[PDB]
């Protein structure tokens, strides 16, 4: 908790606001204010007498919809001097540095005379708000001139938080009494005097527009407006009893921010209605109070940590929206009171104010759901997050923000159509004031309903809506609106459960021989498209039935046919993002292939029935050891191979899965390596024997195996099942630990450290590959959208010629970072957003000075504890002491399976290492600078190849992709196993071996999987080299060069490129077609 | 357009005078100890005997095991460092741990001439007495290398006794190798007639050895002392040599003598060629 | 188990008579017997943790743990008839009906009319 | 083209390139020395360096016969030793682990000749061989690349012939066994010195390598601080 506290005052005293500005402001609107006493009265005006005051003038009115007509506007206008006064934060000193800038709201208190008790009805204390600040911008306008002020001041109008209702004036400053440098902006607020109208009147459940309909939002603005000086008061007396108002204030700011909530309606769309003053007043609400007891939850004494926490923790669990809300007096203990009004809600008994009205249901959803997931970090004990609570944005993209994102452009967008714009009414315009209000409502309300379960949380976004507008309009005018309509087209962002979200059916109510009220909304909402069914189990409901597809979500049908319905027939609903990740991945040659969803592994689990067929046989037999147990370990037994197993697909690089086979302890096994080796294939070979005899259906070869350094005596048993599935057997005994164990020791203390890597490639292979398919199979079910994922993820790393040196461990132990350490973010919910938030993990990964450490768990044990923490910790610390640079070891991945942290990611080069991090910092600036669209993702998925030295292309006899598996093929397999090399690619294999003979001057690089990134017909392969920069130059001659040289001088050698060309030329023979250097 | 980035060898994606310009040039050259030593000395030089200490340590993991030769350039540069920066303990350590990965007897050798470079000649002193113990029955450098050292500090008499201590030690072999060095050490650093002594012994043991006695007179050609040479070169052709090595050393004695300048002596080396010639 | 599930393992073994032993019973010294025990729990102790649950039932059913134990018991007294007397479940996660429905290796209704 | 060697000794032995489709006179230069070595099984050598690639017995056997035939030369090759060109062969780890059936730089080997007239010979050739370049680089010997062993290589995806396999096993074990049983017969079989000290094998011992190898690998609690008079006098000094 220590490490904590100044970890706090570091971040204070960093976005602290520099003093000196808070005196070239103090120095300006000092003066400011002395203008707006000089601004003269006025005398009393009907509507026409003002409109042809403002006829001639720059200024216009700004008038707020429904614009006062001459018949209804009979009451008059008038102007008289304000009570000037500074309210926000800046009153109550709580601001901080924004580079973007700060607001200073100046409020003009208009007196008492103007107002009629009954003025809160019918627009009229707005249209008379409205005038007032017309008039006084006028004058003030010409002051400024007077002054010699203007040179250097913009004025414009806006809406006091995006409030269409309240229209005000924004003092700018352009590049004495400039204030630019200090990046402030001053607000001039017209606000009532207070307790003007009767604030019983102003409920939310009462009416002030006569068409009957509540108007919350209405009541809101005007009663709002009416208190402002006394929230500052409530506030100020808080400020003084706790000592830590203003350090838990910031916090709760920057929190805020970097969550994307602001001040600001959320009822247009945006995500917002929750600000610094919202968390002010909550947590000033419960110092005085807040529990269901009237008991206080925050104490004066709390610290600036403890009054942050606690506010938090009261979002994350106490429900102010549903089933439940908080009532407290501004100037009478906060209590929690039960009965819930069905919409936030943070009640002021003084005042009569909900100050949560400008707070959407959907975006009040959002902020329990981020509330309650810092309350987990902010409990956690074992990982530091100060980082990710404090000082991560979240809200710079979107798309890794929500899991899918629709844009709805709707018809003829000077004016919407007829029927869109009829829909809005004369009812709804006294709920939802303006038409983006209303269809925000509308859009969320039947996404909602279509969705349904299958999805968390829905925000609705008004694309490019604008607040500020000119002093010589009267309202916003917007390039596609042409102030009709207030935005560009409407994004409708979800947040998916992926449990549930591919759902075949969507079910409804039960039938019954009285249809309810529940089938009838049902059965009205989806048309046609419902139905009546019965299943299995005997049940009768009412349900409507969709396709999944191989290229897009369910979500993307329900939305687009209920929007369409229910919204407008011409709106056009589009998503082609998603589809494009979809269509990367490879689609299996299987059968209806094309109708799978990609949450499906009935291919993975297929084989996985093949292998227990074969699994039974193998036990039953009579050998001299009995089978201790049989493991599978292959890549689809995780679920993680890039193509799907297909039967009989051969040519895909992972058709033979690994399984280790495990017999009961003995004595009698070989003390030599080679010997017991040898024993092995003794064993494997009985095996083999018995199998070809018992079981004639099953096919079985032998092949050697060469990844363990030095141990050239394994061979491995190749069982073809007659489903059309290929096992690779190796035997793993208890004696074979040991036996390199005791090479290391007997070695020569040179050779040592490189014997110690053939035992690390063991135990990658043998001992630790048990472990890690056992924990990534059993939590992938927890993580639906994992296995996509991982398997795109290593199509990007094959794309740019990197699988080759990543080990595919290394890449699913990256890919799952985002699952299994989510925050600040939530956890995947689509192929896209799962895709892109492992691209931004290794953008940022700072691989030199920060380790990646992994909690291989389900979701809430095997729990990392702070003792294995530090363990851990202390493993990376000792590891750079020796290798500070990070040339030996670059990516430190680490968990319960591999304390060590180098298991997977040794011998990697240093140019593939930065490679990596290379291109996911290219792909995230990308995505920054130009957004996620049709164009960007395909140069994701396109390579460079033009950074290599050289280049090598090269063509296979025949194309692999249809005996990959991959639909755009074989049947069985071949008579004579010989023939299975003549459909294979071997440019994998010719890669490594140059690598080796090569290893002091080039790196190759090749693609592995022909079939996906092959083209067309998946031939075209290539090697592209990398000349280190060492022998690039010439170097003089000495036997220990251990390069392919050329003479220049007598004591002098370069670089043969030519020689090596040849010598790359005649491996593939027949396959390498072209060179390019 | 394609997603590209340059190739970054430098991890810059996430003469020398500073740590960085170290570590910049150790990221392309990690199997040069002379990049290795360079930092080291620099570390030094900013007396940060304990980050120098380290490095050692990093370069002894960092190069190549092949790259013997750099490896021991590393050892070499961590016993100079403890023997001018460190304490007896230490340098104890460094050695007892640089025989264990080089070979053993070169480290010896090494640090024999650190002590020496240093003027530290008793520790030197003690160590030719420890390495003559485990190294002396198979190696005769040490015994000849012993004696050098022995003479150069005007110690005759001992280094009499350690000859007899090497011939104890060493194989028969080896014995005329050994004693017909030391006799060159004398001629060189120590007495002439003690090596004048010890040659002819030796070449009353072994008459046959013909080398012995061009050895025998090279060194007296280089003494200057013509008599001697003169005396000595009329005993050789006196003895069991073929009629090729019959030339070579009358050439030579010609060669001598005319290198002396006396016409008459080559004239009559000339007369004892031709008279041995009809013979 | 390493998908946390809390499970308590029951062990049974005997000693017997060697093949020309000649007295008539076979009692171990308790001192074996602490010995026998203390190995047979390493055994199982390891089988259990590293193996999820589905994984150590297919250990159960070929009785390959009671292989394990005899062979490790071999050098300590003769044992007959080890058996894993009893498997009792005491805790269990979170249920996943992800991870239920591989282990058992949706459907869509039919119109009513 | 007119270095034909070089000055620490090393001659240049220029070889043509094949013609490959895909390369529309590049050649490959290798380095040669003498080799000198006391060893036997190394005497008789010649030092090569920059081997081209995967140059076993066969293809010097093809560059020495045609050398045989340009310079009317008797030159035979025995064998190429330390031919390691992906160092595979780096470290022995049989050996590491046991001394039953195994009682034991990069880009060169050592080739190995019949007789000392023929190592000679081949020098002289090679010799003449080396100023080819300078005047008729025309006439220089091409290097095949293609042979029945570089065929073998290039089929990585060949399965292994069971028949032989089995006889490898057979074989192999059958050999082992003899091994391990003379092995057990020494360390178990009374071993007494010459000065009648007999040696302590414990029982399963295989190896007396292996009971070496234990050797290598591998008052103060008895003692009474109050028992003596001067104990007692010494507590007797501290207590006071
Ligand atoms: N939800 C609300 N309910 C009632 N009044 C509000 C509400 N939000 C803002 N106000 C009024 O608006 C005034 C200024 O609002 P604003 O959000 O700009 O203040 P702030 O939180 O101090 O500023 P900032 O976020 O720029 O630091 C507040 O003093 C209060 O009078
Ligand atoms: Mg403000």
């Amino acid at each position: 908790s220590n490490i904590f506290k100044l970890q706090i005052d570091e971040l204070l005293e960093q976005v602290k606001l520099k003093q000196k500005h808070v005196l070239k402001v103090e120095k300006f609107l000092h003066k400011l204010y002395d203008i707006l006493q000089e601004i003269p009265d006025w005398e009393e005006k009907s509507l026409a007498e003002v409109d042809s005051f403002f006829k001639n003038k720059i200024v216009s009115v700004p008038f707020v919809d429904p614009k006062p007509i001459p018949q209804n506007t009979n009451y008059k206008f008038n102007y008289k001097k304000p009570d000037i006064s500074l309210i926000g934060s800046f009153a109550l000193k709580a601001g901080i540095y924004q580079p973007n800038g700060s607001s200073i709201d100046t409020l003009l208190t208009m007196p008492k005379e103007l107002f009629e008790k009954k003025d809160f009805l019918n627009f009229r204390c707005l249209h008379k708000r409205s005038v007032y600040l017309a008039y006084l911008t006028h004058h003030l306008l010409i002051l400024l001139k007077k002054d010699k002020l203007d040179s250097f001041l913009q004025l414009e109008y806006s809406y006091f938080d995006n409030d269409p209702l309240l229209p005000i004036l924004r003092i700018s400053c352009s590049k004495d009494y400039n204030f630019y440098k200090t990046r402030f902006s001053i607000n001039l607020l017209i606000g009532f005097p207070y307790k003007v109208f009767e604030p019983k009147k102003l409920l939310p459940n009462r009416n002030c527009i006569r068409i009957l309909p509540a108007t919350p939002l209405y009541n809101f603005s005007v009663l709002s407006s009416s208190t402002h000086e006394n929230y500052l008061k409530y506030l100020y007396k808080t400020k003084k009893q706790t000592e830590s108002f203003v350090e838990a204030t910031v916090l709760g700011r920057l929190w805020l921010q970097q969550r994307g909530f602001s001040s600001n309606m959320s009822h247009s769309g945006s995500l917002g209605g929750f600000g610094t003053f919202e968390f002010t007043i909550l947590m000033a609400a419960l110092l005085n109070g807040g529990g269901i007891n009237s008991n206080k939850i925050l104490l004066h004494g709390f610290s600036s940590y403890q009054l942050f926490k606690g506010v938090i923790k009261y979002l994350a669990t106490m429900d102010l929206c549903h089933d439940g809300h908080l009532q407290f007096h501004s100037n009478p203990a906060s209590k929690y009171i039960d009965e819930g009004f069905q919409t936030p809600t943070l009640f002021d008994k003084s005042t009569k104010v909900n100050i949560l009205t400008k707070m959407t249901v959907s975006s009040y959803q959002i902020l329990k759901e981020y509330a309650g997931e810092t309350l987990r970090m902010l409990n956690n004990v074992v990982q530091d997050q100060f980082s990710n609570i404090f000082l991560t944005n979240i809200s710079r993209f979107d798309n890794l923000k929500y899991d899918l994102c629709y844009d709805v452009q709707l018809p003829l967008g000077n004016n919407l159509e007829t029927s869109l714009a009829a829909t809005f009414g004369s009812m709804e315009r006294v709920k939802f004031i303006t038409l983006e209000n209303f269809l925000a409502h509308k859009i969320t309300n039947v996404a909602r309903y279509a969705l349904g379960d299958r999805i968390k949380y829905i925000q609705i976004e008004m694309v490019g809506q604008k607040s500020d507008f000119p002093i010589t309009k009267r309202k916003v005018y917007s390039n596609t609106g042409g102030n009709h309509f207030n935005f560009d087209f409407v994004r409708v962002k979800l947040i998916v459960n992926p449990s549930e979200c591919d759902k075949l059916v969507t079910k409804g109510p039960a039938h019954s021989e009285t249809m309810s009220t529940e089938a009838a909304v049902f059965k009205n909402f989806w048309g046609i498209k419902s139905s009546l069914r019965r299943f299995k189990d005997g049940s009768i409901t009412h349900c409507c039935v969709w396709s999944t597809s191989s290229s897009e979500p369910i979500i993307s049908s329900i939305v687009n046919f209920a929007l369409q319905k229910h919204v407008s027939k011409k709106a056009q609903i589009s998503n082609e993002t998603i589809k494009k990740f979809h269509n990367f991945l490879p689609l299996p040659n299987l059968p209806s292939s094309a109708k799978t969803s990609v949450l499906n592994l009935s291919s993975f689990f297929n084989l996985k029935k093949s292998f227990d067929d074969l699994y039974k046989i193998i036990f039953q037999m009579k050998l001299p050891l009995s089978v201790k147990s049989i493991l599978p370990v292959g890549s689809a037994f995780r679920y993680t191979s890039l193509c799907q197993p297909v039967p009989f697909a051969y040519s895909d690089p992972d058709f033979f899965q690994d399984v280790i086979l495990e017999f009961e302890t003995s004595p009698k096994w070989p003390d030599e390596i080679t010997s017991l080796e040898k024993a092995k294939t003794a064993f494997l070979l009985k095996i083999q024997e018995e199998l070809s005899a018992n079981s004639s259906t099953y096919r079985s070869f032998f092949s050697r195996d060469e990844s363990i350094p030095y141990n050239l005596e394994i061979v491995t048993l190749n069982i073809l099942t007659p489903e059309g599935y290929g096992f690779k057997f190796r035997v793993l005994t208890e004696r074979d630990e040991i036996l390199y164990l005791r090479a290391i020791a007997n070695a020569r203390n040179e050779l040592k450290p490189e014997l110690e890597a053939t035992f690390l490639k063991f135990t990658a292979k043998y001992l630790a590959s048990v472990r890690h398919t056992r924990t990534l199979e059993n939590i992938s079910h927890s993580y639906q959208f994992y296995s996509p994922v991982v398997r795109l993820f290593k199509r990007w790393l094959d794309t740019h010629l990197l699988l080759g040196h990543i080990t595919d461990e290394l890449a699913e132990l990256i890919a799952i970072k985002p699952f299994v350490d989510p925050a600040p973010y939530f956890i995947p919910g689509s192929l896209e957003n799962g895709f892109l938030k492992v691209l931004k993990f290794i953008s940022q990964w700072n691989w030199k000075d920060d380790p990646l450490i992994l909690d291989l768990v389900k979701p809430e044990s095997e729990r990392l504890t702070l003792a294995q923490y530090k363990g851990i910790q202390m493993n990376f610390t000792n590891l750079r002491n020796s290798d500070p640079n990070g040339t030996h070891l670059q990516f430190f991945v680490a968990s319960k399976n591999d304390p060590s942290g180098i298991l997977y990611s040794s011998g990697i080069p240093l140019p593939i290492a930065t490679r990596l991090t290379a291109l996911a910092k290219v792909a995230v600036n990308l995505l920054q600078t130009h957004g996620l669209n049709q164009q960007t993702i395909n140069l994701l998925f396109t390579p460079g190849l033009k950074d290599y030295d050289f280049v090598v292309d090269l063509r296979t006899p025949i194309g692999l992709k249809s005996s990959c598996g991959i639909l755009s093929a074989p049947s069985n397999f071949p008579e004579n196993l010989n023939d299975l090399s003549e459909k294979m690619d071997p440019t994998y294999q010719l890669v490594k071996y140059l690598n080796l003979k090569y290893k002091n001057s080039l790196i190759l690089s090749s693609r592995k999987y022909i079939g996906v990134n092959g083209g067309e017909k998946g031939d075209k392969n290539v090697i592209t080299g990398l000349i280190k920069p060492l022998f690039k130059g010439a170097h003089k001659f000495r036997v220990n060069l251990d390069c392919n040289v050329k003479p220049v001088d007598d004591e002098n050698v370069i670089l043969n490129k030519e020689a090596i060309f040849h010598e790359i030329a005649a491996f593939g023979n027949d396959m390498v077609i072209n060179f390019e250097t | 357009l394609s997603l590209s980035a340059g190739f970054d060898w430098t991890a810059s994606i996430l003469a020398p005078e500073s740590v960085a310009d170290f570590e910049r040039l150790l990221i392309g050259n990690p199997n040069s100890s002379v990049v290795w030593m360079n930092y080291m000395a620099f570390q030094l030089q900013l007396s940060e005997i304990e980050k120098a200490r380290e490095l050692a340590e990093r370069a002894l993991k960092t190069i190549n095991f092949r790259e013997e030769a750099e490896k021991l350039n590393i050892w070499i540069a961590m016993l100079n460092l403890e023997n001018t920066f460190g304490t007896e303990e230490t340098l104890e350590e460094v050695f007892s741990r640089a025989c264990q990965y080089m070979d053993s007897y070169t480290i010896h050798t090494k640090l024999l001439g650190i002590y020496e470079i240093s003027e530290k000649f008793d520790k030197a002193a003690e160590l030719f007495k420890a390495t003559a113990k485990k190294f002396g029955g198979e190696k005769v450098s040490i015994w000849v290398s012993w004696g050098d050292f022995l003479i150069s500090h005007n110690e005759e008499q001992e280094a009499r006794t350690i000859l007899g201590n090497a011939l104890k030690a060493l194989p028969k072999r080896n014995h005329i190798e050994v004693v017909r060095k030391f006799a060159q050490l004398e001629f060189a650093k120590g007495d002439p007639e003690r090596g004048r002594s010890l040659f002819e012994g030796l070449v009353a043991d072994a008459p046959k050895r013909i080398d012995l006695w061009n050895v025998y007179v090279d060194q007296e050609v280089k003494a200057k002392d013509k008599k001697k040479v003169e005396d000595l070169f009329e005993r050789i052709i006196t003895k069991k040599i073929t009629r090729k090595q019959a030339k070579f050393f009358f050439n030579k004695w010609l060669q001598f003598e005319e290198s002396e300048g006396d016409e008459k002596t080559i004239e009559y080396v000339k007369a004892k060629a031709t008279e041995y010639v009809a013979s | 188990t390493s998908d946390d599930y809390v499970l308590r393992i029951f062990a049974i073994a005997f000693t017997r008579k060697q093949a020309n032993q000649v007295k008539r019973h076979s009692y171990a010294q308790s001192s074996h017997i602490r010995a026998i025990r203390k190995v047979i729990s390493e055994i199982l102790t390891k089988e259990v943790q590293g193996s999820t649950l589905a994984q150590l039932t297919s250990k159960l059913i070929p009785e390959v743990i009671n292989k394990e134990i005899e062979n490790a018991t071999k050098d300590i007294f003769p044992l007959q008839n080890i058996h894993v007397r009893k498997v009792k479940l005491l805790k269990q996660p979170k249920f996943d009906v992800g991870a239920l429905m591989a282990l058992h290796g949706e459907e869509k209704g039919k119109k009513v009319t | 083209e007119d270095i034909s060697a070089m000055k620490n000794g090393f001659i240049v032995v220029p070889f043509k390139l094949p013609d490959h489709k895909a390369l529309p006179a590049s050649l490959h230069f290798m380095f040669a020395k003498r080799h000198q070595s006391s060893n036997s099984n190394e005497s008789d050598c010649l030092f090569l360096v920059n081997l081209p690639l995967l140059s076993n017995i066969e293809h010097m056997k093809k560059f020495v016969g045609q050398l045989c035939g340009k310079y009317d030369t008797v030159s035979h090759v025995e064998e190429l030793l330390y031919n390691d060109e992906f160092g595979l062969h780096e470290v022995d780890l049989s050996a590491l682990t046991s001394d039953l059936m195994s009682s034991t730089p990069r880009n060169t080997a050592l080739l190995k000749f019949v007789d000392a007239a023929s190592i000679n010979n081949c020098w002289n050739a090679l010799k003449k061989y080396s100023n080819l370049h300078a005047k008729h680089p025309n006439e220089l010997f091409e290097w095949t690349y293609t042979t029945p062993s570089f065929t073998t290589f290039v089929n990585f995806y060949k399965p292994l012939d069971i028949d032989y396999l089995k006889e490898d096993i057979h074989t192999h074990m059958a050999i082992f066994e003899q091994r391990e049983a003379q092995a057990q017969e020494d360390v178990q079989s009374s071993i007494v010195d010459e000065d009648g000290f007999t040696l302590v094998v414990g029982k399963n011992t295989k190896s007396l390598n292996s009971i070496r190898k234990k050797i290598l690998n591998k008052i103060d609690k008895k003692a009474k601080k109050d028992f003596y008079r001067f104990q007692v006098r010494e507590r007797k000094k501290q207590e006071i």
